[PDB]
Order: C-alpha cells, then structure tokens, then sequence
C-alpha cells in the first residue's frame, strides 16, 4: 500500500507443500521386459 | 503417450468411444474457433449460433463427466 | 528472507499480562501476535497506519462508518 | 522471425579474455548512455547518477571472476538485461527490483551482534 | 572446480547461509523391500525459525523455508558431491550402513545339546 | 501411490483441432513422470506469426490471428 | 571357503552353507518372501520364496534350502510365477478388507508384493466367507487386530530367541490357530515395542501411534537416540511440527536392529509439558517473561551476589548435546570458576575413575566386540534395564556360543542366565580370587561390564582399585589386540561430558556455590542446592527440575537440533534436526552464548562452523564421527586408574543397590509422557504379569 | 587449570610424544596435583599441546620434535 | 457463559453454543478443541454475528450409542454398511467380526455393535 | 468386460499381463555396429571356430 | 436460488422425472436428528465463520513452584 | 458442486479417516487429522477443505 | 495380444536405416537407439549442424519440418542437459529425434 506499486517478496506459504513422492514402492515395480531387437542386429554367439 | 509407454491395450468399446467424443471436440472446437474469429472480424450472429450448439454440446458432456468445461473422462488406461 | 522489523525480539509480553510469541519468519503470512483497534483507519493517515501494521501480521480490528471505502484496507 | 528486435545482438562466444573486456567495456556504456532514458521511462522518483551507480556496482560484483565461460553467459544474461530494459518491455516494478533498499528504510532494530540476531532467533 | 552458483540465478543467501546433506535412505524396519535404498538423496537442513509453524486461522502448515520439498536423487556418491560443490553449497555427507554377513542353515535350530538346553525353540 | 511406468521416454503426437499437438514424456520407472513437455500447436503459429503478418494493414494483422486459433493455454503453460 | 553358483545367469560366490536366500541378495536378485528375516531363525511357513532349482522336482523354498555348488537357480521360470500367484492367493482369502483403516497402508509387504507378484482379481465369493479371529488385549503399548494376521511366526520367533519372553506363541490347529498368550497374558520385555515393527501386514501395531498419520504423509529424519546408553540409531517421522514415531535404521554395531521400549515411546512426552518461553519467580509464582528480561534478571542477580571463584556451579544433565557442554564449560572456566559437576549422587567429586585416558570411562572392547566373548562378568549393573540393547546382545551370544556369566550387585532377572556372587566387595574379590581369575585368566577374549551405578557410589574407587589391580595383573583381559576392562554410562551425557573434561576439581567440590545453573539436570533434590543460591535452569520441558528455579530458560530437545552424542562405546554420531524447537524455544548453545555478552564473557564462536572448529579444539574424536579408533594406551590407563585410589577410600559393608528404581521414567521426557505414566503401572507386577 | 594433548594413534610422526605420555603422565600429575589433563588419540591429527590458565585463557603448541627432552621443554615452556 | 479472553475480559456466549453439538456436551476426542477453548482463541470475529445460523450438526458419538445392539446365533457376524433399496454398492466394504469374547463388538466401519446369543 | 480376462479359472494374470512384457531400449555403439559388420548376425553368421570366435569378439568389444 | 430445498433442487434442474412429493418412503432417506434448511447467509450476519477443529500442536507447561 | 459429509443411516459420520482423498487430490485441498476417539473407533478430528484452490475433479 | 509385436516388422526396418544412417555419416553418429517405431540419432553437440542439414537435404530422410525441441536434465551426468529435436518428414511420413548434450554454460549450436 506504501509504495503504491506491486512488491517482490521473498516466499512464505500459509500451507507449506507436501510432498507425496517420500512413500513410493520399496518393490521393483517393473521386471527387465523383453526385447524388439529382431535376429540380424544382435551379435552372433560364437559355434 | 503413457499407454504407449504402459504398453496396454485398451478395449475395443473404449476405441469407440474416444473416437466419439475426440468429435464433439472438434465440432465443440471449430464451433468456438471459426465463431470467434468471425467476431474478431465483425459478424455478431454466427458467435451466439455457435454458442447455442456449443451449450448443446456441453450438456453431452454433463452427462459423461461431471463437469462441463473440465472432464476428467480419458484417462491413461 | 523477511524480518521482523517492528519487533525488537520473538517474544513479547503486553502490560496486561498476555504473552505473545510471534511466529515465523517476516511477511505477509506470518503472524506478530498483537491486536490492535485503529480508529478511522478510512482516514487519511489510518491508511498508511494499517498497511504498516497488517503487514508484518499484527490482527487489526478495524471500526468502520462506511461500507464502500473500506475495501481498499482488505 | 526473420527480422530480430530493435536493439539485439545474435549470441556469440569469444575465445579470448581481451574481447570479452571489450565487449563488456561497450556493454557499460550502453547502460550508461541509456540511464536518462531509464528515468524518464519509468518514472522514478530519484537521480539519474543513482541509476549510473546503480550500474557500476552491478559490474563491481563481478570483478574478480576468472573462469571465460562463466564471463560469457554473464554477459550474455547482462545484454539481455539491458535490452529487456531499453525496450520498455519490463515496468516500473519490476525495474525497481533493482533498487530494495532505497525506496524505504523497512523499520527499526536492524540485527547486527549475535544478541539482537537471538533475541528475534533471526526473524 | 568451476562456480555455477552466481549463473543460475539462486540467491547468494542459500549458499552462504544453508546446508545440505547427502544421504542414501535407510532400509525401512517395516517393510522389507530395498528398492529406496539405491539413488542418493540430496537435501536441505532445517531453518529453526522459518521450517514450519500452526496457522492462526485453522492449523494450516505454514512454512517460510522454500527448500524444504526438494529433494534430489542422484546415481553415485560422486555425482552429488561434484553437483553439491559446483553449485558452491556447504555439504555433509553420511555414509551407508549395510548389514553384516552371518550365514544362516535351517538345521542350526534343532543342534544336539549336551548339557543344559538353556532354550526352547518352537516354530 | 499410483502405478508405475517402464522406464523410457515416447514422443507421441496425435492432431488436435488446432493442429499437430504431441506430448515427450521421460518416465523415470517410478510413478511420477520425471519429465513432460506438451507441444503446443498455437505455439508454433504464433511463433511464424512475424514471417507472415510482414507488410499487411493493421485491420489485417487480426484476422490473421483468427485463423492461428490463439487459445493461448496452449502458447504459454 | 566358497562356493560358485549361477542365479538368473549372474555368477556369485558365497560363503559355504548358507541359506540360497542370502545368494539371491547377494547377486541382486529379488526374491518375495513374508517369513523371512536377517535376525531371526528361519521358518518355511509363508511358501514365498518358491524358486526353480535344476535338479529339484518341486519349487524348494529358497530361504532354507542350503547352498550346494554347482546350482543353477532361475527365478523367472513360469512355474514360479504360477508358484508365486497361487501361493499370494491363497494368502488373500481369510485376510479381511481391512486396507483403510489398517496402519500399515504405505508400509504393508502382503500388499507391495500382491502388485508385484499376485492376482489381478479374486475368486473369493463364498457365502459363508473368511474366518474371524477374536481380538486379544496384550498390553498398553501394542495394539492388537488379529484378524488380518498371516501366521508367520516372525513375532514369536523373535520373543522367543533374543527378547526372552516366552509369553508368545501358537495354540491351535488349522485356521483356528491364534498367535497369543493362550491365557490373556500380558506381555512384558524391555523391547515390546519392537515386535509392532516386526509383523509385516498390521497385526500388532502402535497403539499411542494408533491413528494419527500415515507413511506417504511422514517426513523421514536420520537422528541419534539420547535416553538410552548405547545411542541407537532412529528415524523419526514428522508430520512438520509435531513427531510422530521413532523407528529404528539398521547399524550392526551400535544396535543391529533392535531398539529400546522406552525409547521408542517417549515421542509422547516430547510434546506434552513443553517449556516454550521464559518464567521468573516473583516468589511462590512464576510468570512468564521476556527474553531480555530473564537474561537481564540473570546478569542483574550476577552483579548483586558476585560469585567471584568457585561459587557459580554449572552442573548438566541426562541428556544434552556436546556442543552445549562446550558451551557451558568455556562460560563457566572464562567466568574463572571450574565449580564444573555432573548431576548424578556423588557428582560434585571427580569420578573415581580418570578424565585422563579415554580407555578409563568407555566400552573398551567394541560393542560388535562382545558377540566374540568367552566368559564375561558385570559388576554393580542390570543390563537388562540399562542398554536393554547389549542385553539382546548378551542373550544372543550367550545362545550361539559356550558364554559364561556371573553378577555381582542386586539379584537380576535377566533373560539369560548369570551365577550370583554376592551382595558386597568382599564377596567381589572373594569371587575374583576363588573362581573367576581361573575362568577369566583361562578364557580367549573374555570382558568385564562395570556399572556407572557404583561409580556413583561413595565406595567407588575400592572397586576400581581391585578391579584395577585384577585387570594389569591378568595378561589375558589386557593384551594387544583387544581390551577388556569395559563400563557402561547410563545417560548419553555423561561419554561426552568425560570427553570434554566436564568434572569437578578437589577444590571445588568444598565449597558451597551462590549461583547455580541448571543445564537440564533433572536429578537434582532439594538438599542438592543451596537456599540462599540463585538457581537458574535451562531445558526443553517441565519437571522435577522447573520448579526449584528462579529463571528457566527453554531450549531445544534433541529431535529440534543437530547434535553430536558419544555413547558407551564412544562413537561420535550427529542428530539431524527434524522440526523446530516450538512456541518461542531455542538452541541450547546459542542460549549461553547470548548470556555470556551480558555477562563479562565474549565467547570466540558465534556460528555454528566456529563451534565445530572449537569442538576440535577440545578433542579432534568429535568431529570424526562414526568411527571407531582403538586405544594404544590401555596397558598405562589400568595402571593409572589404580594408583589413584588405592588407600584412600576403605570398602564399606554397604549392600549394592538397583541403579534405576523404574525402568519407564528416568528422565525429563519419560517422566512426562503419559505413556510411560500408564505404561509403568500396566508394566508393575500383576496377574497379567506374572509367568505362575 | 588444565592442560591437554593429542596424538594420532599411527606412527606418524607422534612417536616420540606417545613415549612422552607413557613414561611421564606420573610424574606430571606429581608436577601439578591442581592440575587436571586430558589425552586423546584420533589417527589424523598432528601432535599438539593446548594449556588452558585462569580466567579462560589458553596457549598452544605444535609438537613436531623427534626427542622426549625436548618435549618437555615444549609442555615446561608453555606451562610459563 | 464468562469466559476469559486473554487479558482478564470477561465474554458472554449463550450456553447452547458453548456444547460440541446439541447431542453432548462434552469432546469425543484428546485433541477435540472444546468450544470454550474456540471462543477464547478467536473471538475478534465472532464479533457482530449470529451464533446461531452457525451449523452446529448432530454429533455422532450419541446417535450410534442409542442404536440397539444385534444378537447372532453363530460364530462370525458379517456386516455391509449397506442400504438394500437403492441399486448399487453403497456402502462400507464387508468385514466380519468375532463375537466370542464378553460384550458387544462393534463394527470398524459403522460401529453396530455384534453380540453372540 | 470380455471372456478370455473375466474368465474365473484358466487365465493365470502372468499369461496375460503385458505391462510386465515391455520390451527396452535397443541402445547401439558405434563398435556394436563394428561387431555387426564384421562378426556377422545371428541370423547369417560369419563366424567359424566359435572358442577362437569369442576371442576374435573380445577386441572389437 | 439458495432457498429452494435440495430434493427439489434436484428436480427444477431436471435430474429426476419424480417430485420429491410423488417418490415412495424407500427413496426416503433415514436419519436420526431434525431437518433444519439453512440457505445461505453471505454478507448476513450469520455467515459461516471458520475455526481450527482441533487444539493446538504442542502444549505448554502450566508452571508449578517448589519449596526446597 | 459444492462439498459434503455424508452420515451413515442411524447418524455415524462415516469418515474413518483413510487418508486416501487427501493422497490423490491433484491440487492439494484436502488436509485432516485423525486420532482414535473414546469408543475405540477410528474417526477424523479435523476434516477440512480450501475451496480456492479445488479445481473439482 | 501384445500391442508390441504389431510394430515388429516396422521396427525391423527402422533398425536397418538406423544402421545405414550411421555408415552415411561416421563421423557425425555416436550412437543410436530403437524403442518402438521410435528411432533416436546421438550425436555431439559440435556435430549438430552437420547431422540436421543431412535430415533436411538427403532425398531419402526429407525431415523438413521441426517439430519440438527442448531439453531434459540429469544431474547425476557431468554434462548435465540434453537437448532432444523431434522431426518429421511429411513425405515419408516418418519421424526422427536427435539428441545431443550441453552443461550449464557450455553451448550447443543452433539450427535457426
Ligand atoms: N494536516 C492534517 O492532516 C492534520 C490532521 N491531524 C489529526 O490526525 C487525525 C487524522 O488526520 P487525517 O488523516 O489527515 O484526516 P481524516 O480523514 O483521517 O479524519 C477523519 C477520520 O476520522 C473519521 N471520523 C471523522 N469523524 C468521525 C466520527 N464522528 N465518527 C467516526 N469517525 C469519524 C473519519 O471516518 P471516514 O474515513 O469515513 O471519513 C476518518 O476516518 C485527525 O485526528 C486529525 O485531527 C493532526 C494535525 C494536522
Ligand atoms: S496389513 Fe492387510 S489389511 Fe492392513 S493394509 Fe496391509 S493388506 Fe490391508
Ligand atoms: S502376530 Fe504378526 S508377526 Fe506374529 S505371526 Fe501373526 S502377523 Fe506374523
Ligand atoms: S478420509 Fe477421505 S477418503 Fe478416507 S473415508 Fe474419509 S472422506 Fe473418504
Ligand atoms: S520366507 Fe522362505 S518360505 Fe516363508
Ligand atoms: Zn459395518
């Protein structure tokens, strides 16, 4: 109101952010998977 | 985006049916759209035409979802 | 980050006898602990007066004669 | 965007230090030849010599830096500052975030021996 | 080591005044998984006065500490330590605690005991 | 929690009314996307708005903006 | 010595005889399993961990099925994914739809592992339905809902081998088998509060914690654990302002695991009767006050009673950080008055024991030293209350091992078993004469325990001279490569307070002091402290302690600041803070750095870097935190420790005294919670109790 | 009064202090009854004596001298 | 009815409000905040307003206590939560409650007390 | 919802489950390609003497 | 439009066919306390005020002195 | 629209507390607190929702 | 069924012109990687410029238009941004993406 303008301030929150993402899986969720590599394009097992 | 990275296949029902209302959003979107540049450029009539079949629209998507401007309804799966 | 300017400590006692810890930080969204009644602060100089106060987050009760000009403190 | 804005310059990284302290030496008159401008655009209540302090303690901050990259984006983020400035693109409150400290002394019992930071825990 | 601290923009108050730490999560003691336990965290000591405090109003959380949500993984240790001091901030770092190897048979429960059985095991 | 995703990053691009809009998601393999980004189909038109509206009178840099279809939660986000 | 394997194509090595588990996490492979556990036996109940083993008709159970080389194991068979699926089915069907109201909603391993591993759907739809297991009241401290309970024995396993409560077990046959006392007994050990950590879906579960948060809410926090000896490793979960549980992180030589009862549930009187601004006495009254006005009341009754030397005593407390003792100390010695004591009965001497020679106060051999022992004997202690922790260590060495023990002091319970030797000194050196110098002299690595309870005894120093005298005469107690006089510290403190050199002079201890400050120090009586003496105390919360002051001083407990705390052993570990010190509290230094400037006294420091840097100063151990260094100086701290009182203090017939009178409440914020207020009287000897 | 000293565990140059220690603690202690010492042991420092006179007031010497004699001539200076 | 307002001031509330709910009087909970301690704590601004279009609706404590209490012939008293006129699942999920020991056990989700006879 | 998935008996969900069966990244070197192109392929391969053939692999990689 | 009651609210909105005179005792709801129908107060004194449901987080020491 | 608490038949508050509105909110209204009442049942003490900033979901 | 195994075939293809790509411009190419017809090019941020004019120029590859280009940063690398261009050539119907990498103040050239 003073200064008659707009002011930048430092940050200060009435609710501070809380984050969910402390409280993911302790599982691998997800395995290896297979794979789209077709047989040309891998290298060849020697014999 | 995420099915193809879930790597899941979505029935064949829900095909249908984003196909659908992937329609009234473009009927929705060029209504809005062609009315509102013809407003930009001087014709007041076409803006509230438009904005009649758009109401008619948003009543279909009162019924799908819940609201009417914001619908949650496409999800990942 | 903000401060505390108008308080000399964190802790302050009134005369009365009620104890007032301020919290937090400087700002807006903080909180001084005080209550304070400013009188005609529509006024001309209780404008200036009660920016300053609910600045920092002292609770300003304001008494109003007007509906329509009060606005501009909230 | 084939044609650029009025006062730009196409992003360009020297390998010697000496243009570097050139291009930087033409940089601090450019902000300073355009001070009277920055007062009468944004209407400010002060000086023009404040202003022109203002910039040369703005380039006394960065003296001392030794590393050439480091000096590069610095003067790449400075002549964006002042294009940003000389355009009148940025207002008035955002053209006195520059200045904090001059518009308003923020009131009494400034913190400065460890007793005055504890008794407000430092605020 | 080269000083990213003054071209990204972060004030010099977080550097100068806060410290942080490195640190791989502990295994849970509830559950049993370990899949937490691999990317090391990068986080922020608390401020006393400005981590949190009960809102007047309803109870609502109300913080003036800004760094306290983030939280940063990392692949290796030494990652962190060169981001932590290319960033300029003053770090501790805790070392992991792993479990000792003790080699465990299903037959050991149930061992022939000469003198006093001093247990009872019961399964 | 939510669930989760096999580690990866896809482009995937379908065509909004506007235009060609796609989404680059970077998944982590945890369950929070460790990177979005939307390309906006507005954000290109606005963007070659200078290439075209180049020697065109005043009334006809607005009906130029009509047909770019600014909605302008597309440009900036 | 090791065996060569193929797990998923990965080769590993392991040790010879090991369960094929520990292969599996060796080689990073993960391997679901519910019975299963790294400090208990081993069960096959829960039929998890089913794996494809060639030469193997069936999926063998792979947490007790040994290593044999030659083995090729694969885990992504299609047989056990089918193994895997059946096995979490069948588990699901008589497990109630308990997920939101159960307390492990984030943390439940039956629920993490049917995602990973299970069915999609469930084919349970009968009429008559699960079963229903009747409630069964245990105790105060653990709450119990049996009917969401798997049967994995894990929380009997464990009373049984290391908490030595035999009250637990399984009475029945089919589904009606019950995990209970079959006789509504209650349950009593020092670690109760353990086995609600133990049970992996939500059985047994915090009942002070019963259904205040929740894990993906919780802010996680690595701290240290004051209040107990050995210094266990925590974790405290904070919802921001307040704190909800403490739950103990893994160290394998400070805990291995297993923490305390009453330190896991004393977050309760953390936050109960807080000091959270200043009060001075106006005189059968408090009021609360200022900041300026206590310190300058402080500095005023300084300038009107002027201690000049010797008469401004400073004595600390159960649980305090080093740095506010570094604090203290250099207030104290720049005021020009080492009046410098420790707040246990006689404390206002030096210790019978020296500051001199580390090796003199501290657990000598390593906490992870007494897992190797042969025959080891305690004097003056119960280490079954005090550091309940070594006594899981004791019990479990003791279980593995051939372990002698005999005790000297009151007749203890413990879990294991120990001889009696006596009720007195003579009884002690009549031991050590008859029996012990052959079993001690005899054994490879045995050690000696000695309370800190009978080094607060006025007839200390005769137990330490012939202690002293046995030890330097025995060449295999004391040899090179380990040490084997060992002692332990009650309270947190006092390992720092001994590094510091926080102890009285001869001097000192005659006079009586005008000014007396309070750092914590709650045991303080009423006789302790003069009348006409201006009496000041600094501390986090209400107590014994509050009420004879003239001023107190709120500070922060150790959840709301970072500390350094030394431990028996004499590690140096750092609690991180997790919240604020609340209402108006601050930091226990910062608080005598700011009464010193309105004293005569400029502390050097003002920062907290300046403070580390003093900190290394007084002992450069300090700043090398968890490590663990060895004494070359053991062979001339005997010696030392000898000649001192040998002579001078004669051996009364005084019977030997229990330490602590309750385990429950013994310091500020155990004698505030009301858990350990209704904990302590549910935990006295009942019918519930009693084993009959 | 009192007096104190550290010494790295390792033969590391702290050799000829730790021979000091282990000969002269007792007559030290005989030397000054009033005062009270304190030694300590952590594998990284250098050998250094800090004597610590009234009123708060404490001195400091570097011990990087390879003979016990003159190492007490170092503590008996500082104890001046 | 007079309650102190931090300085010694006494204030005036009429005593139907200073109850929890018009059911009871007293709070259900530890940290339940009577309403003695809301008054007290804020009452700038209940300052020129009607207590009385305040909601103050029913506690729920009293409403279940004066339900009967179901008797069971059998071992395990199973529970919905449901209504059985209106088509679809509403609702608690269905839990079954052991009734072997002395008392009435009452349901985790809607607390209907279960008692074998 | 659909036979073959609502099906009470003859599905196992590991049969069916497909977010589990994604397939990864085909991430190639410039000295896999090397590999490719000089070793050969696993559909035509140029490699004789496969003990001497995995030492003939070991420089390239 | 605050003033009209909810189960007719619903139905001059046209969501239901039936009036909530017209509609059987089974589509009644049952309850246990009175029906009040506040419809809304806003710039009336009797606006809705809020307050913290529960007590503050940590509590303070109620001083007592002590004769030594 | 607008928010409600619905009571189970026979007047019970229905809100055990499960903390899982609060944990999918995409914007972050909800926050509760939860403690165990005299009856031994699991119900919320404070249960409250910021209207600014719901975004209706 | 697996929607993976109807891109098979098209995934096949786009390795074998992946693999052409890479013996085109050696010099340029670091690396390449195939998701699910998704075909990245990694490449140097010096070699920027003279890989895209080749996706513009060569008739085989065509990428005229640009499609997004932004960044994604990893902090764990010691080169802590990448820079991913998507294109998409509206003759072959075809997409592409190319990935380079840039620190903090270090640049990568621009294709404006
Ligand atoms: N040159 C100056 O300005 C000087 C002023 N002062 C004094 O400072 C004070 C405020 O100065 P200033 O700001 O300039 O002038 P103001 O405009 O503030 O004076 C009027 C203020 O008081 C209120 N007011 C006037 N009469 C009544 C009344 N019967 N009941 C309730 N409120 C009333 C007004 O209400 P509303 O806002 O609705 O109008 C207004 O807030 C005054 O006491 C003045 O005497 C001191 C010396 C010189
Ligand atoms: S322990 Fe069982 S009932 Fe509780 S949340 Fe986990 S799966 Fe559900
Ligand atoms: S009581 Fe708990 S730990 Fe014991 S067998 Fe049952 S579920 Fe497992
Ligand atoms: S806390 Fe929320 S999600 Fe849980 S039962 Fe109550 S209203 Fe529903
Ligand atoms: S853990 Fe191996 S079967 Fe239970
Ligand atoms: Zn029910």
């Amino acid at each position: 109101e003073e200064k008659r303008r707009v002011v930048y301030e430092p940050l200060e929150l009435t609710q501070a952010f809380r984050n969910f993402s402390a409280g993911s899986t302790a599982w691998e969720p997800v395995g290896p998977g297979r794979d789209d590599r077709p047989d040309s394009f891998k290298l060849p097992t020697p014999k | 985006a995420v099915e193809k990275l879930l790597n899941v296949e979505v029935p064949l029902r829900g095909k249908y049916i984003r196909t659908m209302f992937g329609e009234i959003t473009r009927v929705l979107n060029h209504l809005m759209s062609v009315c509102s540049h013809a407003m930009d450029v001087g014709a007041l009539t076409p803006f509230l035409w438009g904005f009649e079949e758009r109401e008619k629209l948003m009543e279909f998507y009162e019924r799908v979802s819940g609201a009417r401007l914001h619908a949650a309804y496409v999800r990942p799966g | 980050m903000n401060s505390f300017e108008n308080l000399a400590q964190d802790v302050n006692i009134t005369r009365s006898g009620k104890t007032l810890i301020a919290k937090g930080t400087g700002g807006r969204s903080s909180r001084t602990g005080y209550t304070a009644t400013v009188f005609g602060a529509n006024g001309f100089l209780g404008s200036y007066l009660t920016a300053k106060l609910a600045k920092h987050g002292t609770t300003v009760v304001v008494p109003y004669r007007e509906e329509m000009a009060k606005r501009h403190l909230k | 965007a084939i044609i650029a804005t009025a006062f730009a310059e196409t992003v360009k990284f020297s390998g010697s230090k000496q243009e570097l302290q050139k291009r930087t030496l033409a940089l601090y008159r450019q902000f300073l030849r355009g001070a009277p401008t920055f007062a009468d655009l944004y209407e400010v209540q002060f000086s023009i010599p404040t202003i022109r302090t203002k910039i040369r303690q703005e380039f006394e901050r960065h003296r001392f830096v030794d590393d050439l990259s480091i000096q590069n984006v610095l003067y790449a983020k400075g002549h964006m500052e002042y294009q940003e400035c000389i355009n009148f693109w940025k207002q008035q409150a955002q053209f006195l975030k520059y200045f904090p400290e001059e518009d308003d002394i923020q009131g009494r019992h400034q913190p400065s021996n460890f007793v005055d930071k504890f008794l407000k825990n430092r605020a | 080591v080269p000083a990213h601290e003054i071209v990204s923009g972060a004030p010099a108050e977080l550097s100068r005044n806060r410290v942080v730490r490195i640190y791989q999560q502990a295994k849970p003691a509830t559950q049993s998984g370990e899949y937490g336990t691999f990317a090391w965290r990068l986080d922020w000591d608390i401020v006393d006065v400005a981590n949190r405090w009960e809102n007047d109003l309803i109870g609502w959380q109300s913080s003036g500490d800004y760094m306290q949500a983030t939280q940063m993984k990392f692949t290796s240790k030494e990652s962190a330590i060169k981001f932590a001091n290319k960033q300029g901030w003053d770090f501790y770092i805790q070392e992991p605690h792993h479990r000792k190897f003790r080699v465990k048979q299903y037959a050991n429960n149930f061992v022939h005991s000469y003198g006093k059985l001093k247990h009872i095991r019961t399964k | 929690k939510g669930y989760s995703v096999p580690p990866g990053e896809t482009y995937t691009a379908i065509e909004a009314p506007k235009g060609e809009m796609g989404v680059y998601v970077v998944s982590d393999g945890s369950e929070r996307p460790y990177k979005c980004k939307i390309r906006a189909p507005g954000f290109a038109h606005l963007g070659a708005f200078d290439h075209i509206a180049r020697g065109h009178f005043l009334p006809d840099a607005v009906a130029i903006i009509g047909t770019m279809d600014l909605v302008f939660g597309e440009v900036d986000r | 010595a090791e065996i060569e394997l193929t797990i998923d194509g990965h080769k590993v090595s392991i040790e010879a005889g090991s369960a094929l588990i520990q292969a599996c996490e060796k080689a990073g492979v993960t391997v679901p399993r519910y019975c299963y556990h790294d400090k208990l036996a081993i069960a096959g109940n829960c039929r998890m961990c089913l794996v494809d083993v060639e030469r193997a008709p069936k999926p063998v159970a792979s947490c007790a099925y040994p290593v044999a080389p030659g083995m090729v194991v694969r885990t992504d068979t299609e047989r056990v994914k089918q193994a895997r699926e059946n096995v979490m089915e069948m588990m699901l069907q008589n497990h109630p739809l308990d997920c939101p109201v159960c307390d492990q909603g984030g943390e439940c391993d039956l629920q993490d592992q049917s995602m990973r591993y299970g069915r999609d759907r469930g084919r349970f739809t009968e009429i008559t339905g699960k079963r229903s297991t009747e409630d069964k009241n245990i105790g105060p401290l653990v709450k119990t809902s049996m009917n969401r309970c798997i049967h994995c024995t894990r929380c009997v396993r464990f009373a049984n081998d290391i908490a030595g409560a035999p009250e637990l077990g399984s009475s029945g046959r089919g589904n009606d088998m019950q995990i209970g006392t079959y006789l509504e007994k209650n349950l009593n050990t020092e670690l109760s509060g353990n086995v609600i950590d133990l049970c992996p879906v939500g059985a047994l579960t915090n009942k002070p914690y019963a259904f205040r948060a929740r894990p993906w809410e919780l802010k996680k926090t690595e701290s240290i654990d004051v209040m107990d000896a050995v210094g266990s490793n925590i974790r405290i979960d904070s919802k921001g302002v307040e704190v909800m549980r403490v739950i103990p992180r893994v160290h394998e030589d400070v805990n291995e695991e297993w923490i305390n009862d009453k330190s896991r549930f004393a977050c309760d009187g953390l936050k109960t009767q807080r000091l959270t601004t200043p009060l001075i006495r106006v005189g059968d009254k408090f009021v609360n006050a200022t900041w300026d006005d206590a310190l300058s009341t402080i500095a005023k009754a300084y300038q009107q009673k002027a201690p000049k030397g010797d008469e401004f005593k400073a004595v600390a407390g159960a649980l305090v950080e080093v740095e506010s003792m570094v604090a203290l100390k250099d207030m104290t010695n720049a005021l020009g008055s080492e009046n410098t004591t420790t707040d246990t009965p006689n404390g206002n001497s030096a210790p019978a024991h020296g500051i001199t020679f580390r090796s003199n106060y501290l657990f000598n051999s390593s906490i992870a030293g007494i897992e190797d022992a042969d025959a080891i004997l305690l004097v003056g202690t119960n280490p079954r209350r005090e550091a309940a922790v070594m006594n899981a260590r004791i019990r479990k060495a003791w279980l593995r091992q051939e372990l002698e023990i005999a005790s000297v002091g009151p007749t203890l319970d413990a879990t294991f078993d120990v001889a009696e030797l006596g009720n007195t000194h003579a009884d002690l050196e009549k031991a050590l004469s008859g029996e012990f110098g052959e079993v001690l002299k005899n054994a490879k690595n045995p050690l000696i325990i000695v309370g800190s309870g009978i080094t607060d005894r006025e007839d200390a120093g005769a137990f330490f001279n012939t202690i002293g005298k046995f030890v330097e005469s025995t060449p295999s107690v004391l040899n090179e490569n380990w040490n084997g006089y060992n002692v332990l510290q009650r309270s947190a403190s006092r390992a720092g307070a001994y590094d510091i050199g926080f102890t009285p002079s001869d001097e000192a201890s005659k006079t009586t002091p005008k000014m007396v400050w309070l750092l914590g120090a709650d045991e303080v009586a009423a006789s302790d402290i003069p009348a006409d003496a201006f009496v000041v105390y600094q501390g986090h919360n209400g107590d014994v302690g509050a009420q004879f002051a003239d001023v107190v001083l709120p500070g922060a407990a150790y959840t709301e600041k970072a500390g350094t705390y030394v431990n028996t052993e004499g590690r140096s570990q750092i609690s991180r803070a997790a919240t604020g010190p609340p209402g108006g509290a601050r930091e226990d230094w910062k608080i005598l750095r700011a009464v010193s400037e309105y004293l005569g006294v400029a502390l050097p420091y003002e920062d907290a870097y300046e403070v580390r840097d003093r900190l290394a100063e007084i002992s450069p151990s300090l700043v090398r935190y968890d490590l663990v260094e060895p004494t070359v100086f053991g062979d001339v701290a005997v010696q030392h420790s000898l000649v001192g009182p040998n002579g001078s203090v004669t051996p009364s017939s005084a019977p030997l005294t229990e330490t602590i009178e309750n385990f429950y409440m013994t310091d500020s914020i155990s004698r505030s919670s009301p858990t350990m207020a209704k904990s302590s009287i549910a935990f006295n000897k009942d019918n519930k109790k009693n084993q009959a | 009064r009192e007096i104190r000293f550290h010494l790295c565990q390792n033969g590391s140059s702290s050799a000829p202090l730790r021979q000091f220690v282990k000969n002269q603690i007792g007559a030290f202690q005989k030397a000054n009854p009033s005062t009270k010492v304190l030694v300590r042991e952590a594998n990284g420092v250098k050998p250094i004596v800090f004597a610590r006179f009234d009123h708060g007031h404490e001195s400091k010497i570097g011990l990087d001298v390879s003979s016990e004699k003159e190492v007490a001539e170092r503590v008996k200076s500082l104890i001046e | 009815k007079s309650i102190i307002s931090y300085n010694g001031n006494t204030i005036e509330i009429p005593e139907e409000y200073t109850k929890q709910a018009p059911n009871r009087d007293s709070t259900w909970a530890p940290a339940q905040a009577s309403k003695t301690e809301i008054y007290k704590n804020n009452m700038v601004r209940f300052e020129q307003k009607d207590l009385s279009k305040q909601p103050m609706p029913y506690a729920g404590i009293e409403l279940i206590a004066q339900q009967p209490v179901r008797f069971v012939h059998g071992n395990t008293a199973v529970c919905d939560g449901a209504n059985h006129n209106g088509p679809g699942a509403q609702g608690h999920p269905k839990i079954f409650i052991n009734v072997d020991a002395p008392g009435s056990h009452a349901c985790q989700y809607c607390g209907t007390r279960y008692e074998k006879e | 919802s659909s036979y073959p998935t609502n099906d009470i008996a003859e599905n196992p969900y590991w049969k069916r489950d497909h977010r589990r069966a994604y397939p990864q990244t085909a991430f190639f070197d410039q000295k896999t390609v090397t590999g490719l192109l000089e070793l050969g392929s696993e559909a035509t391969p140029r490699i004789a003497d496969g003990e001497a053939g995995t030492k003939a692999l070991a420089n390239i990689a | 439009m605050s003033q009209v009651e909810p189960g007719w609210h619903f139905w001059l909105g046209y969501g239901v066919d039936t009036a909530p005179c017209n509609t059987p005792k089974e589509k009644l709801p049952i309850r246990a306390y009175p029906y009040k129908f506040q419809p809304n107060y806003t710039g009336t004194p009797g606006a809705f005020v809020t307050y913290n449901t529960l007590k503050p987080k940590i509590s303070a020491w109620e001083p007592v002195t002590k004769q030594r | 629209g607008e928010h409600a608490l619905r009571r189970y038949p026979s007047g019970e508050e229905r809100c055990i507390a499960c903390k899982l509105c609060e944990a999918i909110c995409p914007a972050l209204a909800i926050t509760i607190d939860a403690e165990e009442r005299i009856d031994g049942s699991r119900r919320t003490t404070k249960y409250d929702i910021d209207m600014t900033k719901c975004i209706y979901c | 069924v697996n929607p993976a195994d109807r891109y098979l075939q098209h995934v096949s293809d786009l390795h074998q012109y992946a693999k052409y790509i890479m013996a085109a411009l050696p010099k340029y190419i670091q690396g390449f990687s195939v998701w699910k017809d998704e075909l990245t090019l990694h490449v140097a941020p010096s070699a920027v410029i003279p890989v895209t004019t080749f996706l513009r120029d060569n008739t085989s590859t065509q990428y005229k238009s640009i499609i997004d280009i932004t960044a994604v940063d990893y902090p764990s690398r010691e080169n802590r941004f990448e820079v991913v261009y998507n294109f998409l050539s509206v003759r072959h119907n075809s997409r592409i993406r190319l990935k380079t990498y840039a620190t903090e103040v270090t640049p990568v050239p621009s294709i404006t």
